[PDB]
């Protein structure tokens, strides 16, 4: 695709020392600062269950797929305007291709 | 002895429609000559201009103010720290002699409300009924704030608009659009991600992110963060001053009390010094461009 495919323990470690804080992967997993990105891909933007997300994040709706995720990473408040996600990005291409290559196969 | 009484009188035979017109067209211009600034946009310089014309007012003796239109004549457009707004007149020019019936107050405050809407904010009530005043009556520089400051500064300064707490917090986070050039006003960088969209950005930064002190290319001392962000003195302010910590803490996690506290706020600010007959028109609300068909 656009984005192309990295290595996936290199994008485990990117999500354990960038991302772990407030997400957790696994399926039925614990919501705890950010939802539990079980099945982000394929799914629109603010519908895990039993998570309070801030309207910015539902009005968006677009359907995780890859692309749309990259742009996301790089710059999430530009993004969805108004996200309370307290982050300031990846910036390199390949941190986040390494890392949506883990999610994608973390997140199945 | 008393002030100066400024009665609102409506432009001769017009009414909502027409106003509603004027909206259409600096919301038109502002969708389509989006480049400007690298890709912000006009509209955070437009509710700049909007709060500059109306902060230059004194509760005491009612000088000033958004009624006279007074940003046209060369002592108030060339006010340092009024630096960059030419670009937002320059921007309003080919629609007022679109529309030369219109004040130019009526049409630099509606510059901001239209502003402000077509970003996604909160839809703000707009008064007409301003008029031009000659060049005499052109308030002399100084009078907006200077950003080199602290918590009692506000405070003290914004009596003087007759805002309050919770109205001074509410009025900052328009700082969530646009940024700080250097050229301008001698400090740099965004205060947060999204530029052009109106949201509660603002406080989110404000609390969310590690923020250190540094000094930039124009030697004053500015609050940066790590994710490329920036706060002026007078916004760390907002956090240091536990009065103001706990209504930025409120709009952080709400952004409807914010939305509805900023439209309240805005809207008393650019009908500061106004006085308004009680056979004048309820306050137009606007349609967007989106509700509008566009
Ligand atoms: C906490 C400080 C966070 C870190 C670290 C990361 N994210 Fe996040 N994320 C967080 C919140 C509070 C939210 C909800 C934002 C809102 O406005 O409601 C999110 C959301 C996401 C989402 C979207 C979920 C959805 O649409 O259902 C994704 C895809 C996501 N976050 C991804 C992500 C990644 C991979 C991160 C690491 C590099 C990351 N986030 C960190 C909070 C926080
Ligand atoms: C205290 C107080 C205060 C202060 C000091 C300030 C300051 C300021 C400065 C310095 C600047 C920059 C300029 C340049 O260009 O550089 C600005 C901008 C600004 N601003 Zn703000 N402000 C304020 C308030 C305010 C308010 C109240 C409002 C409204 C409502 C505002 C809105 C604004 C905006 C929107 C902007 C942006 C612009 C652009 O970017 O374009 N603002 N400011």
């Amino acid at each position: 695709t656009e984005f192309k495919a990295g290595s996936a323990k290199k994008g485990a470690t990117l999500f354990k020392t960038r991302c772990l804080q407030c997400h957790t992967v696994e399926k039925g997993g614990p919501h705890k600062v950010g939802p539990n990105l079980h099945g982000i891909f394929g799914r629109h933007s603010g519908q895990a269950e039993g998570y309070s997300y801030t309207d910015a994040n539902i009005k968006k709706n677009v359907l995780w797929d890859e692309n749309n995720m990259s742009e996301y990473l790089t710059n999430p408040k530009k993004y969805i305007p108004g996200t309370k996600m307290a982050i300031g990005g990846l910036k390199k291409e390949k941190d986040r291709n390494d890392l949506i290559t883990y999610l994608k196969k973390a997140c199945e | 002895t008393t002030p100066l009484v400024h009665v609102a009188s409506v432009e001769k035979g017009r009414s909502y429609e027409d106003f509603q017109k004027v909206y259409n067209a600096i919301a038109l211009k502002l969708r389509e000559d989006d480049e400007y600034d690298n890709y912000i946009g006009y509209g955070p310089v437009l509710v700049r201009l909007a709060w500059h014309t109306s902060g230059t007012w004194d509760k005491h003796d009612n000088t000033g103010g958004s009624y006279g239109g007074t940003y046209r004549f060369k002592k108030e457009f060339n006010d340092p720290s009024n630096a960059g707004l030419q670009n937002g007149f320059k921007f309003l020019e080919p629609i007022h002699k679109e529309f030369p019936w219109i004040s130019s107050g009526d049409l630099f405050s509606l510059g901001g409300v239209t502003a402000v809407q077509e970003m996604q904010g909160p839809k703000i009530p707009w008064r007409c009924g301003r008029v031009d005043t000659p060049e005499d009556t052109t308030p002399d520089n100084g009078r907006l704030p200077d950003a080199d400051k602290d918590a009692d500064y506000v405070r003290t300064f914004f009596q003087r608009l007759n805002m309050n707490d919770r109205e001074v917090v509410a009025l900052m986070g328009a700082h969530a659009l646009g940024k700080t050039h250097l050229k301008n006003s001698g400090y740099e960088g965004p205060w947060g991600a999204a530029n052009n969209v109106f949201t509660n950005e603002f406080y989110l930064n404000l609390l969310n992110e590690d923020w250190k002190l540094e000094k930039n290319d124009a030697n004053n001392e500015q609050w940066d963060s790590k994710s490329g962000y920036m706060m002026l003195p007078t916004d760390y302010s907002l956090i240091q001053d536990p009065k103001y910590l706990s209504i930025v803490k409120e709009y952080a996690n709400d952004q409807d009390k914010f939305f509805k506290d900023f439209s309240k706020a805005f809207e008393k600010l650019l009908e500061n010094g106004i006085t308004f007959p009680k056979d004048a028109p309820s306050p137009f609300i606007f349609k967007t461009l989106e509700e509008q068909g566009l």
